[PDB]
C-alpha cells in the first residue's frame, strides 16, 4: 500500500501520531502530572478517530 | 473443445455449478450451513464479508 | 457428524468384530491399520482419524466374564484396533450389579474418547437382548449414557431372542431390559433369531456354524442402515433425519428390517419394492398395520422409474394400513459401495414402524404372566433380592409395556388423538 | 545487542556446560575453542569474541560449594572456557548469608566482565528454584545485580521443584526465591521437574539417567528460545521486544513452554501449531485461560499457509481464553539452525502468560500455611534466625504472592480495569 492511496495518507498520519506519543512518554517518565494531562487526551481522541477510519471499509 | 476443456476445465465448471451452486455436492453446503447458523441469525446490518470469507476458507 | 460405536455382551462383540473386518475389507485399508493405496467412501465416522495412517475403531470393548473376546482379541487385525477400553452371571439381576459397580471407571473411559472426539451425533450399542451376561449390565449402562449425554441420541442394534419357547428366566430378562429400551433409549432396531434361523436353513441345511452365518446377514443390515451416513449422503445422512418419520411419538420408536436377497444358496426398482412389501423379506415374523414406512435403494438407477414405482405400489395397494394420519412410504436412496465385489447390485433396505411386534411382546406378556403365577423362574437369589426386594420393578415393568400395548393398540386405531 | 550469560546451581551449571558444548556442535569451532573452517550464524552475542580463534563463552561460573562444578571442570572441552570467574547448605536462609558474605569480590568479577563488554541487553540465569545451595545465595545476588543496573533486563531460565508431594524446607526455600522472582525479577521462564519426568518416563523406561535427558531438553529449549536473537533475527531479535506482549503488566510476566516432538523413542504449520495447543506440548501440566501467546516457528516454509493456518487456530477456537483485552495469537518465525541435523525440520516454540500457574503456586500456598501451622518445617537454625528472627519476611513473602494470586484472578476476568 506504498501505491498512492487514501490508506497510504491514513498510515502516514498513524505514523506522525505515534511519533508525538512517543515524543511525550519520553520526558514524563513516571506517571505523574506534569500537565501532560491535555496533549494526552488529545492523542487518544486521534486514536478512536483514525480507528473509526479501519472501519470505513469493513467488507 | 478439446483445448477448452483441458485448459480452462469447462466440464469440471459443470460439475461445480449443480455441484456448488445448487447443493448437489449436499455434504460440504449443509456443513456450510450448520457453520452459518449463529452469525446469520442476527440482524445482517452487524455482520459483514470477513468474517464469512473466514468462516468459508475453513470448511473448504 | 461423528457418532461413536458401543459394544457389549457376546454376540454384540462378535457382530462389532465382523462389522470391523466388513469394513476393513470395504475400504482402503490392511489388517494392519495401514490405508492402502488401492483406493465414495469417509472413514471419519466410525474410526478415530489421524495422519497416523492406523485408524483407530471407535469401539468401546465392554464386556462381563468375558470368553469370545479373548478369541476375538488375538487375531491377524488386532493390529488395526487398540483403543484401551476391555476390561474383564446370565441374570439380569446379577449382570445388572455387575455392571452397577464398575461404571465409573468405564465411563471414565467413555469420557477420555468423548474427549478426545470432537463432534457426537449418537451411541450404537451392539447388544443382545436377554443374553445373559450383557443384558442387566448393557441396561445399567445404557441407564448411565442415557442420563448423562441428555442432548444425544441413542440407538441399538440388537437381536431379540426368539427360539419358539427353554430359558426359565428369558422372559424376565427381556422384559427388563425392554422396559430400559424404552424408557432409556430411543431408537431399537429390532431383529428376531427364528427369522434369520429359517432363511439360514432355507438357503442350507447348516445347524452348527448359524451364528456364523446370521453373523454375516446382520453384518450386511448394519452396514447398508449405516451406508448413507458413512459414505456421503444429502437425505437424511443424520440419524434423527432419518428416524424422524418412523418415530411419530417417542414411546413408539421401532424399527424391523427389510432386505431383498434371502435365499441364494426385470431388476428395476418397481421390482425390488414389490419384493420387499412382502413379509418374507422381513426379518421379524386382526389386522396390525404400518404407522409410516421408509425405505432405502443402493444401486445404479434411473428417476423417471422410481416415480413409476412407487406410483406401481401405489396403485397395487399392497400395504394396506390406516393407522391414523397422511404419512407415506418413504423412498430414498444412497450410494452404492464400491472398492468391492457385491451380488445383487440394486439392492433396497426397509425400516418401518409396525404394530405386528405387540403380538411379539404379547407373547412375552403371556409367558412372564404364567411364570409369575407359577414363580420357580425368577430363580430367587441374593443378586435379585438386593437388586429389588419386593420385585416391584417386575410390577413397574409390566405397567410400561402394558401402557405401550396399550399405545400399539390406540396408534393402530383412527383415533390416536384420543388418550386413555 | 549482546548478552551475559551468568549460571548458578548444581542442575544450572550442569544445563550451562551442555548448553555450551550444543552451541560449540552448533557453530563452527572445535572443543580446543579452535574456530573450524567447515562452515545464519552469529557467535558474537554469548561468546567473547577475539581476533584469537578462542572465543571465551561469556558465562560466570558461580556456585556454592561445588561438587558436580569439578567434575564440569576437568574436561576434554575446558581448553575452550577459562574465563577466571571460579569460586567455592540447602536451606535459603544458609545460602542467603552465605553469597551475602561474597558478594562484593563475585560482583567486582561482573563488573570486570561488564567494563570488557561494549553492549549489553540481559543477563541470563540459569538456575534452579529451591535447589538447595544454588537458592538463596542466587536470590540475593539476583537483589545485587537488579539493583546495580537499573536500565538493564533480567531473565531466568529456572525449573520449578515439582514431585508431587519429601522436602520439608521446599516450600520456605521455593516460596522466598518467588518472591525475589517477581519483585527482583521481570522475566521468568517456568518449566515443572514432573512434566518432563513424565515426558520422559513416556520415551523410555528409565529413572536414573533423568538429569541427562531433562538436560538435553531443556537444553533443546534454551536454544530454541534464543534462537532468533543468536541467529540473525529482525522481529524481537531482542529479549525486550520478544515479551514485550507477553508481559501485560509488570507483575505477571510468567512463560510456559511448548516443542511439538516429545516421545519419539502433513507437516504443515497448520498442524504443528494444532499440536502445539494442545495441553501435552506444554511443559507445565473453574477455567484458567490465557491472556497472551506468542509462538515461533522454525523451519523451511511458505507464507500464504501461515494465513490459512492461523485462520485455522481461529475457527477451530481451540484457543478459548477471555481475559480482557484484544491480544492475539502471536505468530514469530525464526532461522532453522544449519551446520547440524535435527530430525522435526519444522519446529514450533510457544511461549505465552497463562493463569494455570496460579495453581501450582496455590499448591505451594497450601503446603507452606499447613508447615506454618505445625512449624517443625522451617528448621529454626542459627542462619534463619539471623536472617530474620521474627521470620516477618515470610509474611511479608506470603502477602506478596497474595496478592499475586489476586493479579492473576483479576486478570482472568473481564475486568482488569478494577484494581483492589
Amino acid at each position: 500500500f506504498i501505491l498512492l492511496k487514501p490508506v497510504f495518507h491514513c498510515l502516514n498520519e498513524i505514523l506522525d501520531l505515534c511519533h508525538s506519543f512517543c515524543s511525550l512518554v519520553s520526558q514524563n517518565l513516571g506517571p505523574l502530572d506534569e500537565r501532560g494531562a491535555a496533549q494526552l487526551s488529545i492523542l487518544v481522541k486521534g486514536f478512536s478517530r483514525q480507528s473509526s477510519l479501519l472501519f470505513k471499509i469493513l467488507s | 473443445l478439446d483445448v477448452l476443456n483441458k485448459k480452462y476445465s469447462l466440464l469440471d465448471h459443470m460439475q461445480a455449478m449443480r455441484r456448488y451452486l445448487l447443493l448437489g455436492q449436499g455434504d460440504f453446503i449443509r456443513h456450510l450451513m450448520d457453520l452459518l447458523k449463529p452469525e446469520l441469525v442476527r440482524p445482517a446490518t452487524t455482520l459483514y464479508q470477513h468474517n464469512l470469507t473466514g468462516i468459508l476458507e475453513t470448511a473448504v | 457428524r461423528e457418532i461413536i460405536t458401543l459394544q457389549l455382551g457376546q454376540c454384540g462383540n462378535q457382530i462389532g468384530f465382523e462389522f470391523w473386518k466388513q469394513l476393513c475389507a470395504e475400504h482402503g485399508i490392511s489388517p494392519e491399520g495401514i490405508v492402502e493405496e488401492f483406493a465414495t467412501d469417509r472413514k471419519d465416522v466410525f474410526f478415530y482419524q489421524a495422519d497416523d495412517e492406523h485408524y483407530i475403531p471407535r469401539a468401546v470393548l465392554l464386556d462381563l466374564e468375558p470368553r469370545v473376546i479373548h478369541s476375538i482379541l488375538n487375531s491377524p487385525y488386532a493390529k488395526l484396533y487398540n483403543p484401551e477400553n476391555i476390561y474383564l452371571g446370565n441374570n439380569w439381576a446379577s449382570g445388572f450389579s455387575q455392571g452397577e459397580k464398575i461404571h465409573e471407571d468405564i465411563f471414565d473411559i467413555i469420557d477420555r474418547e468423548a474427549d478426545g472426539s470432537d463432534s457426537l451425533e449418537g451411541f450404537v450399542l451392539c447388544h443382545s437382548i436377554a443374553g445373559g451376561t450383557g443384558s442387566g449390565l448393557g441396561s445399567y449402562l445404557l441407564e448411565r449414557l442415557n442420563d448423562r449425554y441428555p442432548k444425544k441420541l441413542v440407538q441399538t442394534y440388537s437381536v431379540f431372542p426368539n427360539q419358539d419357547e427353554d430359558v426359565v428366566v428369558q422372559p424376565y430378562n427381556s422384559l427388563l431390559t425392554l422396559k430400559r429400551l424404552t424408557q432409556n433409549a430411543d431408537c431399537v432396531v429390532v431383529l428376531d433369531n427364528t427369522a434369520l434361523n429359517r432363511i439360514a436353513t432355507d438357503r442350507l441345511h447348516i445347524q452348527n456354524p448359524s451364528f456364523s452365518q446370521i453373523n454375516q446377514l446382520v453384518s450386511t443390515i448394519m452396514s447398508a442402515s449405516t451406508t448413507t451416513l458413512r459414505y456421503p449422503g444429502y437425505m437424511n445422512n443424520d440419524l434423527i433425519g432419518l428416524i424422524a418419520s418412523l418415530i411419530p411419538t417417542p414411546r413408539l420408536h421401532f424399527l424391523m428390517t427389510g432386505y431383498t436377497p434371502l435365499t441364494t444358496d426385470k431388476t428395476t426398482v418397481l421390482d425390488v419394492m414389490r419384493r420387499l412389501l412382502q413379509p418374507k423379506n422381513v426379518m421379524v415374523s386382526t389386522n396390525h398395520c404400518y404407522i409410516a414406512i421408509l425405505n432405502i435403494i443402493q444401486g445404479e438407477v434411473d428417476p423417471t422409474q422410481v416415480h413409476k414405482s412407487l406410483q406401481r405400489i401405489r396403485e397395487r395397494k399392497l400395504a394396506n394400513f390406516i393407522p391414523w394420519g397422511p404419512a407415506s412410504i418413504q423412498v430414498a436412496l444412497s450410494r452404492k459401495s464400491p472398492y468391492l465385489p457385491s451380488a445383487h447390485r440394486v439392492s433396497g433396505l426397509m425400516m418401518a414402524n409396525h404394530t405386528s411386534i405387540s403380538s411379539l411382546f404379547e407373547r412375552t406378556c403371556r409367558q412372564y404372566d404364567k411364570l409369575r403365577k407359577r414363580e420357580a423362574f425368577l430363580e430367587q437369589f441374593r443378586k435379585e433380592d438386593m437388586f429389588k426386594d419386593n420385585f416391584d420393578e417386575m410390577d413397574t415393568s409390566r405397567e410400561i409395556v402394558q401402557q405401550l400395548i396399550d399405545e400399539y393398540h390406540a396408534a393402530t386405531r383412527p383415533d390416536y388423538i384420543s388418550w386413555g
